[PDB]
């Protein structure tokens, strides 16, 4: 939800002036390296980016989920 | 959709939707740096340059001439 132009957060955090420049549509993570993914593919074993920021270890140091997954 | 006009993509059939609204940058520019831009102002990732398929509905990224110098 960070960085994508649509202010999600009341008080303006969620959109800095030092945002890297959004290439991916409303909903899709953003690789570092400027590719998108479908939001599940964070942290899940698999490198689903060309660089793999989706699997990133500080994205996944304290990686949590909701009550139905284990 | 209204939101999926002048986003940098084609989605109008003909690519109508991004043919017709402004520059994205103040220097005159269509597209982000990191891409292929062509000129009906639809912009995509460079390895679709001369695939085979005319992702962009104008067709630039086929034109031989950029290809020319990619293997
Ligand atoms: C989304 O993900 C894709 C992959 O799925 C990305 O593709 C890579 O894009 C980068 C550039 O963003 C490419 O890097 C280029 O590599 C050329 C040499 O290739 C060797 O090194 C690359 C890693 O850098 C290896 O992948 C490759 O196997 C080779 O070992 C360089 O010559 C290029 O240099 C460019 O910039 C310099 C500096 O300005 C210029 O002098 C050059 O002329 C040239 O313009 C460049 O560094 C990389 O090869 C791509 N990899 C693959 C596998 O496709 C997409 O870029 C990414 N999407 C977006 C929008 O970024
Ligand atoms: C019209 O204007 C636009 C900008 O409004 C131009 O596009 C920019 O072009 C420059 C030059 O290529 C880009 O700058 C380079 O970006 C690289 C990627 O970083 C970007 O993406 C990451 C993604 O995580 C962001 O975090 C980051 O903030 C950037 O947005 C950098 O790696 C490059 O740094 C390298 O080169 C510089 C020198 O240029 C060195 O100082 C660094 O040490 C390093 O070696 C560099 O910063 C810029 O990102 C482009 N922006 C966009 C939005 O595309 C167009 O090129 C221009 N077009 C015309 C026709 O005039
Ligand atoms: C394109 O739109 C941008 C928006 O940042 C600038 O207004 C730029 O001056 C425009 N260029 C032209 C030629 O209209
Ligand atoms: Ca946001
Ligand atoms: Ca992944
Ligand atoms: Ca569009
Ligand atoms: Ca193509």
């Amino acid at each position: 939800w960070k960085c994508d132009g649509q202010k999600d957060c009341s008080d303006g955090s969620d959109e800095p002036d030092l945002c890297p420049h959004r290439f991916c549509r409303l909903g899709q993570f953003q690789c570092r390296d400027g590719n998108c993914t479908s939001p599940q593919a964070l942290c899940n074993a698999r490198q689903d980016c060309a660089d793999g920021s989706d699997e990133d270890r500080v994205l996944c140091e304290h990686h949590r989920c909701e009550s139905n997954e284990w | 959709p209204k939101a999926l006009a002048c986003d940098g993509r084609a989605d109008c059939l003909d690519a109508s939707d991004e043919s017709a609204c402004p520059t994205r940058f103040p220097n005159g520019t269509y597209c982000p740096a990191a891409m292929f831009e062509c000129k009906n102002h639809v912009c995509i990732q460079s390895f679709w340059i001369c695939d085979g398929e005319n992702d962009c509905v104008d067709g630039s990224d086929e034109e031989i001439h950029l290809c020319f110098n990619i293997p």
